[PDB]
């Protein structure tokens, strides 16, 4: 086991002025990497140009900055409904950015416009988990919503909404909820869902109708699938393991434990110039696991002021890495009290 | 024998109703509160508000995702449910499972309280109105674009008695006892009646009524409903689901007159976030707008641009509607209370988790055949679990 990386706390964001409930369920980085999106119970979807507000928020020598959400927060777009996830569309330049809802409903928003351009209410109201789109895919790029429906959806953003260009449903029989659907990041035919039948899948984007790969090892709902690379993928299970996939045979190459998730959504980031798995935890950390050991390299416990009154148990809710990193990375992780706490790491 | 219905109201995914004896009942989405029974569950059937028993509790209206009650005798105004931007009025942004009293309300003579999606307003016995919640779009009438977290005066209506108010998703638009329209807040889509695209901060006059005076007036999420003393029904707005209801789907930034139903007068209107409820003199509720989920109630899941009588066993009269944002309400004549619409938490009290595209009897309520704070991890990002 090698320590590799220097990740240390260099930001957190803050409000000092809303009770509001505030978890934060998807953080997401656009194209660019300059840009940060969060969402979740409070109907917002903000964001934040990280590079200039460790710029301009800095402090001196090894310290934390603190900042207000006010100062942080570039703008929001408030929405009808909790979101459950984000995700920016390939090929709009960084103008469009996509979310699934607790309404059953998956918006697309233009951010030159701050207007909805996009609106899709086909899972029966159930709620959407999930939404991701196909990658260097340019005009033919499509997105996917999974949700407590038991269906994958695939759809095209340029058509009409009510129109469908796919539908799977991975659990069979038992029709339990698709809770993350992902597609291949460097553009290939794979999509990967995790299911409440505490499996995994690996499709053929091109043609559903093809047999799945099964992922059969959690003993616990998947509530995440995210690829390393072309050949593997990553899952997270609320029997409070991560498990590292062959994509070519479906075997369990890796499983990776230590920290706590029997309950809740709490993130799942995979650094794929890095090979490091993130993950939130629900005794208030942030893990990050090298794909080569078991064990977590790194552990972080940040406790935001006045934390400890209140009897809600305060957890790290959602993460995601800044991919474009390579012999920099970035870690951005969301508290269930709203917090953002951004890491940033070199080398040691 | 069923008690009598007095009041319905329609939220975004929840109903509650108020029955004689003064009992209040609420179903649907619970997740946020806005059933105020201490607990985060979705209820499928009418399920009585136990903390309200004994306040005399005269009037409920629901907003999107929280509710108001008052009681006039008690002079006490309640709200709960989701918090966020001080739309329950209580000097913080906290969800509330459980009905507290607005303390800034308490011994004020309130005759009508309105629910926005994220705003409300309290309209005195003397014609004043106070105003509380989000205001990015200058909804609550104050002059500027601050959230209020407790109710505050607009001032704009000094010497000017309100007869009521109504309450969108960003807008606000009302009544005065003399017939003058005014609107305000979000102003996009041309749903203030004013001509134009901007917002405004305070209430404006609508200058342009047909030369009618206006007794009612309605919202929605991009359009409004006026009804004058003649009883002529106006739209005005959005209407690329047909909420209008002027047969196109053509924008109008002043009132239009809604000619197919100049045969009727029209007793009472509601606005859902995209349709329309009308109730004529004679009993006949006529819906239109956005119907993908049924809530025009006309047996089909196809917008309707035009009003279309929606019909009940042995055609009873309707006496009363109520529009939430994907379901409707209705009481009938025979004491009889009707749903349809979305139906996925339970909001049509039936029983379900099914959407219905034509009325359907809540059988609970028709004569005919506990904690103030719930964690958010019980409730928000719970990996579904089997």
């Amino acid at each position: 086991a090698r320590y590799e990386w220097d990740l240390s706390l260099s930001t957190v964001v803050s409000s000092s002025s809303s009770s509001a409930s505030d978890v934060i369920g998807a953080i997401e980085f656009d194209p660019t990497d300059n840009i940060v999106a969060t969402a979740g119970i409070s109907r917002k979807i903000r964001f934040y140009g990280l590079p200039s507000l460790l710029r301009n928020n800095a402090v001196s020598g090894t310290g934390v900055s603190f900042v207000d959400q006010a100062t942080a927060c570039e703008y929001y777009i408030c929405t009808p409904a909790k979101l459950s996830s984000l995700r920016w569309r390939p090929g709009s330049g960084g103008r469009v950015i996509g979310s699934g809802d607790y309404d059953g409903v998956v918006m697309e928003y233009d951010l030159e416009k701050r207007t909805p351009v996009f609106e899709r209410d086909e899972h029966g109201g159930r709620r959407v988990w999930s939404v991701d789109y196909t990658r260097h895919g340019g005009a033919s790029t499509v997105g996917a919503s999974g949700s407590d429906d038991g269906t994958m959806q695939v759809w095209d953003p340029r058509c009409p909404p009510e129109e469908s260009v796919g539908v799977v449903r991975p659990a069979g029989i038992c029709r339990s909820a698709v809770c993350c659907v992902e597609f291949d990041p460097s553009g290939g035919p794979a999509v990967a869902v995790g299911c409440a039948d505490r499996k995994g899948y690996v499709y053929d984007i091109r043609k559903l109708v093809d047999p799945a790969l099964t992922l059969q090892g959690h003993t616990k709902t998947v509530s995440y699938v995210r690829f390393l690379d072309g050949g593997t993928v990553v899952t997270a299970g609320t029997d409070g393991c991560l498990k590292l996939w062959s994509v070519e045979d479906g075997r369990v190459i890796r499983t990776y434990e230590g920290h706590v998730n029997n309950r809740n959504f709490v993130g799942l980031s995979v650094w794929r110039n890095g090979a490091l798995f993130g993950c939130g935890s629900e005794n208030n950390r942030v893990f990050v696991y090298d794909r080569r050991w078991g064990k977590p390299v790194w552990v972080d416990g940040f406790e935001p002021v006045g934390m400890n009154s209140g009897s809600d148990k305060r957890f790290v809710s959602s993460v995601c890495w800044r991919q474009s990193g390579v012999d920099q990375c970035t870690l951005v992780a969301g508290g269930s009290d709203g917090v953002l706490q951004v890491y940033v790491g070199k080398r040691l | 024998p069923p008690r009598k219905v007095l009041i319905i109201s329609a939220g975004a995914s929840h109903s509650v109703a108020l029955l004689s004896g003064d009992i209040v009942c609420s179903w649907g989405r619970g997740e946020d509160g806005q059933l105020g029974h201490g607990d985060a569950e979705d209820r499928p059937s009418p399920t009585q508000l136990s903390a309200l028993d004994g306040h005399q509790i005269v009037s409920v209206t629901c907003g999107a995702d929280h509710t108001v009650a008052y009681s006039q005798s008690g002079m006490e105004v309640y709200s709960w449910g989701w918090g966020d931007f001080g739309r329950l009025g209580h000097g913080n942004s906290s969800d509330l499972f459980t009905p507290l009293p607005i303390k800034a309300l308490h011994g004020i003579r309130i005759k009508q309280i309105a629910c926005g999606d994220s705003h409300c307003l309290a309209v005195t016995m003397e014609g004043e109105v106070q105003s509380w919640g989000r205001n990015q779009n200058g909804q609550l009438g104050l002059g500027d674009t601050e959230d209020s977290l407790v109710p505050q005066k607009i001032q704009a209506f000094e010497g000017i008695r309100i007869k009521m108010v109504a309450a969108g998703a960003e807008h606000t638009a009302a009544v005065t006892e003399d017939g003058d329209l005014y609107g305000w807040g979000w102003g996009r889509y041309g749903n203030l009646g004013l001509g134009d695209r901007t917002d405004r901060l305070v209430p404006e006059r609508v200058t342009s009524t047909g030369g009618e005076k206006m007794s009612m007036v309605a919202c929605g999420w991009r359009h409004t409903i006026s009804v004058s003393y003649s009883g002529a029904l106006y739209t005005y707005g959005w209407s690329k689901y047909g909420q209008l209801g002027h047969g196109d789907l053509e924008d109008h930034l002043i009132p239009h007159k809604l000619e197919a139903l100049s045969n009727s007068f029209i007793s009472q209107i509601s606005g859902g976030a995209r349709h329309t409820m009308a109730l004529t003199s004679d009993g006949k509720l006529y819906g239109w707008g956005w119907n993908k989920f049924g809530q025009v109630g006309v047996g089909n899941n196809l917008d309707q641009c035009s009003p279309v009588q929606v019909r009940f066993p042995d055609d009873q009269k309707v006496v009363q509607v109520s529009c939430g944002w994907r379901h409707t309400l209705a009481v009938t004549e025979r004491n009889n209370v009707f749903a349809w619409g979305r139906g996925t938490n339970g909001q049509l009290g039936i029983g379900e988790s099914v959407d219905r595209n034509f009325p359907k009897i809540i059988e609970a309520l028709s004569v005919d055949g506990g904690k103030s704070w719930v964690s958010p991890a019980e409730r928000y990002a719970v990996v579904p679990d089997e």
